[PDB]
Protein backbone atom coordinates (compact mmCIF):
# COMPACT_ATOMS: atom_id res chain seq x y z
CA UNK A 1 0.00 0.00 0.00
CA UNK A 2 2.23 2.76 -1.39
CA UNK A 3 -0.58 5.26 -0.90
CA UNK A 4 -0.77 4.65 2.85
CA UNK A 5 2.99 4.60 3.41
CA UNK A 6 3.55 7.77 1.33
CA UNK A 7 0.91 9.46 3.36
CA UNK A 8 2.23 8.45 6.75
CA UNK A 9 5.80 9.18 5.72
CA UNK A 10 4.86 12.76 4.87
CA UNK A 11 2.46 13.31 7.77
CA UNK A 12 5.42 12.39 10.06
CA UNK A 13 7.81 14.90 8.49
CA UNK A 14 5.25 17.70 8.78
CA UNK A 15 4.34 16.73 12.34
CA UNK A 16 7.90 16.44 13.53
CA UNK A 17 8.96 19.79 12.00
CA UNK A 18 6.15 21.59 13.77
CA UNK A 19 6.90 19.73 17.02
CA UNK A 20 10.56 20.53 16.77
CA UNK A 21 9.70 24.14 16.14
CA UNK A 22 7.63 24.43 19.31
CA UNK A 23 9.99 22.38 21.48
CA UNK A 24 13.05 24.43 20.51
CA UNK A 25 11.35 27.63 21.65
CA UNK A 26 9.43 26.28 24.65
CA UNK A 27 11.55 23.45 26.06
CA UNK A 28 15.17 24.46 25.40
CA UNK A 29 15.87 24.02 29.13
CA UNK A 30 15.01 20.31 28.83
CA UNK A 31 16.34 19.26 25.40
CA UNK A 32 15.47 15.66 26.19
CA UNK A 33 11.68 16.13 26.13
CA UNK A 34 11.28 16.43 22.33
CA UNK A 35 12.13 12.80 21.58
CA UNK A 36 9.78 11.44 24.27
CA UNK A 37 6.92 13.69 23.10
CA UNK A 38 7.56 12.72 19.48
CA UNK A 39 7.33 9.12 20.63
CA UNK A 40 3.88 9.65 22.21
CA UNK A 41 2.88 11.72 19.18
CA UNK A 42 3.81 8.99 16.70
CA UNK A 43 2.31 6.27 18.88
CA UNK A 44 -0.95 8.12 18.60
CA UNK A 45 -1.04 8.70 14.89
CA UNK A 46 -0.15 5.05 14.45
CA UNK A 47 -2.15 3.26 17.10
CA UNK A 48 -4.83 5.63 18.37
CA UNK A 49 -5.75 6.94 14.91
CA UNK A 50 -9.45 7.16 15.80
CA UNK A 51 -8.41 10.16 17.85
CA UNK A 52 -7.70 12.13 14.67
CA UNK A 53 -11.23 11.54 13.36
CA UNK A 54 -12.69 14.94 12.47
CA UNK A 55 -9.81 16.50 14.44
CA UNK A 56 -6.59 18.39 13.69
CA UNK A 57 -2.98 17.19 13.70
CA UNK A 58 -1.93 20.24 15.74
CA UNK A 59 -4.48 19.43 18.49
CA UNK A 60 -2.87 16.01 19.09
CA UNK A 61 0.57 17.65 18.91
CA UNK A 62 -0.01 20.27 21.59
CA UNK A 63 -1.81 17.64 23.66
CA UNK A 64 1.24 15.35 23.60
CA UNK A 65 3.57 18.18 24.71
CA UNK A 66 1.25 19.08 27.55
CA UNK A 67 1.03 15.41 28.52
CA UNK A 68 4.64 14.22 28.77
CA UNK A 69 5.54 17.46 30.52
CA UNK A 70 2.91 16.48 33.10
CA UNK A 71 4.37 13.08 33.94
CA UNK A 72 7.88 14.54 33.98
CA UNK A 73 6.70 17.34 36.27
CA UNK A 74 7.92 19.99 33.80
CA UNK A 75 5.79 23.09 34.34
CA UNK A 76 4.20 23.90 30.98
CA UNK A 77 0.83 25.59 30.87
CA UNK A 78 -1.51 25.08 27.92
CA UNK A 79 -1.94 28.82 27.73
CA UNK A 80 1.80 29.05 27.07
CA UNK A 81 1.60 26.39 24.40
CA UNK A 82 -1.28 28.12 22.63
CA UNK A 83 0.50 31.48 22.46
CA UNK A 84 3.54 29.91 20.78
CA UNK A 85 1.49 27.84 18.33
CA UNK A 86 -0.14 31.14 17.25
CA UNK A 87 3.27 32.14 15.84
CA UNK A 88 3.38 29.29 13.31
CA UNK A 89 2.53 30.76 9.85
CA UNK A 90 -0.42 28.45 9.13
CA UNK A 91 -1.85 28.68 12.65
CA UNK A 92 -5.55 29.39 13.12
CA UNK A 93 -6.97 30.26 16.55
CA UNK A 94 -9.95 28.02 15.96
CA UNK A 95 -7.66 24.92 16.19
CA UNK A 96 -7.41 25.27 20.01
CA UNK A 97 -10.64 27.22 20.70
CA UNK A 98 -13.04 24.80 18.90
CA UNK A 99 -12.03 21.14 19.21
CA UNK A 100 -14.28 18.09 18.92
CA UNK A 101 -15.44 16.40 22.07
CA UNK A 102 -18.19 13.78 21.62
CA UNK A 103 -20.59 14.01 18.65
CA UNK A 104 -21.22 17.62 17.63
CA UNK A 105 -19.81 19.26 20.78
CA UNK A 106 -16.77 21.59 20.67
CA UNK A 107 -14.85 23.30 23.44
CA UNK A 108 -11.35 24.62 24.17
CA UNK A 109 -8.37 22.32 23.64
CA UNK A 110 -8.20 21.88 27.43
CA UNK A 111 -11.59 20.25 27.74
CA UNK A 112 -10.37 17.97 24.95
CA UNK A 113 -7.20 16.95 26.75
CA UNK A 114 -8.97 16.26 30.04
CA UNK A 115 -12.16 14.75 28.57
CA UNK A 116 -10.84 12.64 25.72
CA UNK A 117 -7.08 12.60 25.12
CA UNK A 118 -5.78 11.81 28.58
CA UNK A 119 -8.29 9.01 28.97
CA UNK A 120 -7.56 7.16 25.78
CA UNK A 121 -3.83 7.45 26.43
CA UNK A 122 -3.62 7.50 30.25
CA UNK A 123 -2.51 3.89 30.38
CA UNK A 124 0.26 4.42 27.83
CA UNK A 125 1.41 7.88 28.91
CA UNK A 126 2.14 6.17 32.21
CA UNK A 127 4.97 4.08 30.74
CA UNK A 128 7.07 7.22 30.31
CA UNK A 129 6.37 8.01 33.96
CA UNK A 130 8.53 5.07 34.96
CA UNK A 131 11.92 6.39 36.13
CA UNK A 132 13.37 4.12 33.40
CA UNK A 133 14.32 5.27 29.86
CA UNK A 134 11.76 4.56 27.08
CA UNK A 135 11.98 2.98 23.60
CA UNK A 136 12.15 6.33 21.82
CA UNK A 137 10.52 6.22 18.36
CA UNK A 138 12.75 6.92 15.33
CA UNK A 139 12.79 10.53 14.12
CA UNK A 140 11.81 11.22 10.49
CA UNK A 141 15.08 11.39 8.55
CA UNK A 142 14.24 14.70 6.84
CA UNK A 143 17.63 15.68 5.36
CA UNK A 144 18.34 17.53 2.08
CA UNK B 1 13.24 30.27 -12.00
CA UNK B 2 10.05 29.80 -14.04
CA UNK B 3 7.66 32.63 -14.83
CA UNK B 4 3.87 32.62 -15.00
CA UNK B 5 4.30 33.82 -18.56
CA UNK B 6 5.64 30.57 -20.06
CA UNK B 7 3.01 28.22 -18.69
CA UNK B 8 0.44 30.77 -19.86
CA UNK B 9 1.83 30.61 -23.42
CA UNK B 10 1.97 26.84 -23.40
CA UNK B 11 -1.66 26.47 -22.32
CA UNK B 12 -2.78 29.21 -24.63
CA UNK B 13 -1.73 27.21 -27.70
CA UNK B 14 -2.09 23.66 -26.38
CA UNK B 15 -4.89 21.45 -27.75
CA UNK B 16 -8.23 20.65 -26.08
CA UNK B 17 -7.94 17.05 -27.21
CA UNK B 18 -5.69 14.12 -26.31
CA UNK B 19 -2.57 14.14 -28.48
CA UNK B 20 -1.74 11.56 -31.08
CA UNK B 21 0.73 10.15 -28.61
CA UNK B 22 -1.75 9.97 -25.72
CA UNK B 23 -4.25 8.06 -27.87
CA UNK B 24 -1.34 5.81 -28.62
CA UNK B 25 -1.33 4.89 -24.93
CA UNK B 26 -5.14 4.47 -24.83
CA UNK B 27 -4.91 1.94 -27.68
CA UNK B 28 -2.19 -0.04 -25.89
CA UNK B 29 -4.42 -0.82 -22.89
CA UNK B 30 -6.00 -4.19 -22.12
CA UNK B 31 -9.21 -2.16 -21.86
CA UNK B 32 -9.62 1.00 -23.94
CA UNK B 33 -10.20 4.18 -21.84
CA UNK B 34 -10.53 6.78 -24.63
CA UNK B 35 -14.33 6.54 -24.25
CA UNK B 36 -14.77 7.10 -20.55
CA UNK B 37 -12.03 9.76 -20.65
CA UNK B 38 -13.78 11.95 -23.24
CA UNK B 39 -17.23 11.54 -21.69
CA UNK B 40 -15.95 12.37 -18.24
CA UNK B 41 -14.40 15.63 -19.52
CA UNK B 42 -17.71 16.49 -21.24
CA UNK B 43 -19.92 15.93 -18.15
CA UNK B 44 -17.67 17.45 -15.50
CA UNK B 45 -17.29 20.56 -17.63
CA UNK B 46 -21.08 20.78 -17.69
CA UNK B 47 -21.27 20.50 -13.94
CA UNK B 48 -18.32 22.86 -13.38
CA UNK B 49 -19.69 25.94 -15.20
CA UNK B 50 -23.03 25.81 -13.46
CA UNK B 51 -21.30 25.48 -10.12
CA UNK B 52 -18.81 28.20 -10.94
CA UNK B 53 -21.52 30.69 -11.92
CA UNK B 54 -23.44 29.77 -8.76
CA UNK B 55 -20.48 30.22 -6.42
CA UNK B 56 -19.54 33.42 -8.17
CA UNK B 57 -22.06 35.87 -6.90
CA UNK B 58 -24.96 35.17 -9.22
CA UNK B 59 -26.19 34.78 -12.83
CA UNK B 60 -24.25 33.87 -15.98
CA UNK B 61 -20.44 33.89 -15.79
CA UNK B 62 -18.75 33.58 -19.19
CA UNK B 63 -15.43 33.10 -17.36
CA UNK B 64 -16.12 29.64 -16.01
CA UNK B 65 -15.82 28.12 -19.47
CA UNK B 66 -12.46 29.72 -20.33
CA UNK B 67 -11.00 28.33 -17.12
CA UNK B 68 -12.26 24.76 -17.40
CA UNK B 69 -10.77 24.57 -20.90
CA UNK B 70 -7.37 25.65 -19.63
CA UNK B 71 -7.81 23.02 -16.94
CA UNK B 72 -8.40 20.34 -19.56
CA UNK B 73 -5.43 21.40 -21.69
CA UNK B 74 -3.19 21.03 -18.63
CA UNK B 75 -4.86 17.77 -17.63
CA UNK B 76 -4.00 16.14 -20.93
CA UNK B 77 -0.49 17.62 -21.09
CA UNK B 78 0.25 16.25 -17.60
CA UNK B 79 -1.31 12.82 -18.20
CA UNK B 80 0.92 12.33 -21.25
CA UNK B 81 3.99 13.47 -19.31
CA UNK B 82 3.22 10.99 -16.54
CA UNK B 83 2.73 8.11 -19.00
CA UNK B 84 5.95 8.79 -20.95
CA UNK B 85 7.66 8.82 -17.61
CA UNK B 86 6.16 5.61 -16.31
CA UNK B 87 7.06 3.84 -19.56
CA UNK B 88 10.78 4.52 -19.11
CA UNK B 89 10.59 3.58 -15.44
CA UNK B 90 8.90 0.16 -15.67
CA UNK B 91 9.48 -0.55 -19.34
CA UNK B 92 5.92 -1.66 -20.07
CA UNK B 93 3.42 0.07 -22.43
CA UNK B 94 0.10 -1.02 -20.96
CA UNK B 95 -1.25 0.91 -17.94
CA UNK B 96 -4.86 -0.28 -18.47
CA UNK B 97 -5.56 -0.33 -14.74
CA UNK B 98 -4.37 3.19 -13.99
CA UNK B 99 -6.13 4.74 -16.98
CA UNK B 100 -9.50 3.08 -16.24
CA UNK B 101 -9.68 4.33 -12.63
CA UNK B 102 -12.31 7.01 -12.13
CA UNK B 103 -10.57 8.48 -9.06
CA UNK B 104 -7.22 8.88 -10.85
CA UNK B 105 -8.71 11.05 -13.65
CA UNK B 106 -10.91 12.80 -11.18
CA UNK B 107 -7.86 13.75 -9.11
CA UNK B 108 -5.59 14.72 -12.01
CA UNK B 109 -8.30 17.04 -13.40
CA UNK B 110 -9.02 18.72 -10.05
CA UNK B 111 -5.39 19.27 -9.38
CA UNK B 112 -4.96 20.75 -12.85
CA UNK B 113 -7.98 23.00 -12.39
CA UNK B 114 -6.79 24.08 -8.99
CA UNK B 115 -3.61 25.39 -10.54
CA UNK B 116 -5.38 27.27 -13.32
CA UNK B 117 -7.81 28.97 -10.97
CA UNK B 118 -4.97 29.84 -8.60
CA UNK B 119 -3.11 31.93 -11.09
CA UNK B 120 -6.28 34.01 -11.65
CA UNK B 121 -7.25 34.64 -8.01
CA UNK B 122 -7.22 38.44 -8.59
CA UNK B 123 -9.94 38.02 -11.22
CA UNK B 124 -19.81 37.08 -4.33
CA UNK B 125 -20.57 34.10 -2.09
CA UNK B 126 -17.35 32.30 -2.40
CA UNK B 127 -15.23 30.75 -4.85
CA UNK B 128 -12.36 28.40 -5.39
CA UNK B 129 -9.98 28.62 -2.48
CA UNK B 130 -8.51 24.98 -2.73
CA UNK B 131 -11.11 22.95 -0.83
CA UNK B 132 -13.90 24.36 -3.15
CA UNK B 133 -12.86 22.23 -6.13
CA UNK B 134 -13.24 19.10 -4.03
CA UNK B 135 -16.86 19.68 -3.20
CA UNK B 136 -17.57 20.77 -6.76
CA UNK B 137 -16.36 17.38 -8.10
CA UNK B 138 -17.43 15.23 -5.13
CA UNK B 139 -13.80 14.18 -4.72
CA UNK B 140 -12.18 13.29 -1.42
CA UNK B 141 -9.09 15.03 -0.06
CA UNK B 142 -7.18 11.81 0.46
CA UNK B 143 -7.53 10.91 -3.26
CA UNK B 144 -6.49 14.38 -4.46
CA UNK B 145 -3.32 14.22 -2.42
CA UNK B 146 -2.24 11.02 -4.21
CA UNK B 147 -1.82 13.09 -7.37
CA UNK B 148 0.10 16.09 -6.03
CA UNK B 149 3.75 14.90 -5.96
CA UNK B 150 3.56 13.32 -9.42
CA UNK B 151 1.85 16.37 -10.88
CA UNK B 152 4.79 18.48 -9.64
CA UNK B 153 7.37 16.18 -11.31
CA UNK B 154 5.43 15.86 -14.53
CA UNK B 155 5.07 19.61 -15.18
CA UNK B 156 8.38 21.36 -15.58
CA UNK B 157 6.76 24.76 -16.15
CA UNK B 158 5.19 25.37 -12.73
CA UNK B 159 6.13 28.61 -10.98
CA UNK B 160 7.64 28.79 -7.52
CA UNK B 161 4.37 30.25 -6.28
CA UNK B 162 2.36 27.43 -7.81
CA UNK B 163 4.44 24.66 -6.22
CA UNK B 164 4.10 26.59 -3.00
CA UNK B 165 0.32 26.70 -3.38
CA UNK B 166 0.21 22.99 -4.16
CA UNK B 167 2.21 22.22 -1.04
CA UNK B 168 -0.17 24.26 1.11
CA UNK B 169 -3.13 22.21 -0.19
CA UNK B 170 -1.17 19.08 0.62
CA UNK B 171 -0.47 20.23 4.14
CA UNK B 172 -4.11 20.92 4.74
CA UNK B 173 -5.04 17.46 3.55
CA UNK B 174 -2.49 15.98 5.91
CA UNK B 175 -3.47 18.18 8.84
CA UNK B 176 -7.23 17.50 8.81
CA UNK B 177 -9.19 16.95 5.58
CA UNK B 178 -7.86 13.42 5.02
CA UNK B 179 -9.01 12.68 8.57
CA UNK B 180 -12.70 13.54 8.14
CA UNK B 181 -15.21 10.74 8.71
CA UNK B 182 -15.91 10.59 4.98
CA UNK B 183 -12.26 9.78 4.23
CA UNK B 184 -11.11 6.62 2.42
CA UNK B 185 -8.03 6.76 4.69
CA UNK B 186 -9.76 4.90 7.58
CA UNK B 187 -10.52 1.97 5.28
CA UNK B 188 -6.95 2.09 3.99
CA UNK B 189 -5.84 1.96 7.61
CA UNK B 190 -8.14 -0.87 8.54
CA UNK B 191 -7.28 -2.87 5.44
CA UNK B 192 -3.70 -2.55 6.67
CA UNK B 193 -4.30 -3.17 10.37
CA UNK B 194 -5.15 -6.76 9.40
CA UNK C 1 13.28 22.80 -4.54
CA UNK C 2 12.57 22.93 -0.77
CA UNK C 3 9.62 20.59 -1.40
CA UNK C 4 9.58 17.15 0.22
CA UNK C 5 9.48 14.37 -2.42
CA UNK C 6 8.47 11.24 -0.53
CA UNK C 7 8.37 8.92 -3.52
CA UNK C 8 11.44 6.74 -3.97
CA UNK C 9 13.06 5.80 -7.32
CA UNK C 10 11.30 2.45 -7.36
CA UNK C 11 7.95 4.23 -6.92
CA UNK C 12 5.70 6.00 -9.38
CA UNK C 13 2.22 7.41 -9.77
CA UNK C 14 1.10 4.00 -11.01
CA UNK C 15 1.75 2.28 -7.67
CA UNK C 16 -0.41 4.82 -5.87
CA UNK C 17 -3.45 3.41 -7.67
CA UNK C 18 -2.16 -0.15 -7.75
Amino acid sequence: STSLSLFYKKVYRLAYLRLNTLCERLLSEHPELEHIIWTLFQHTLQNEYELMRDRHLDQIMMCSMYGICKVKNIDLKFKIIVTAYKDLPHAVQETFKRVLIKEEEYDSIIVFYNSVFMQRLKTNILQYASTRPPTLSPIPHIPR
Amino acid sequence: MNTIQQLMMILNSASDQPSENLISYFNNCTVNPKESILKRVKDIGYIFKEKFAKAVGQGCVEIGSQRYKLGVRLYYRVMESMLKSEEERLSIQNFSKLLNDNIFHMSLLACALEVVMATYSRSSGTDLSFPWILNVLNLKAFDFYKVIESFIKAEGNLTREMIKHLERCEHRIMESLAWLSDSPLFDLIKQSKD
Amino acid sequence: LDYHFGLEEGEGIRDLFD
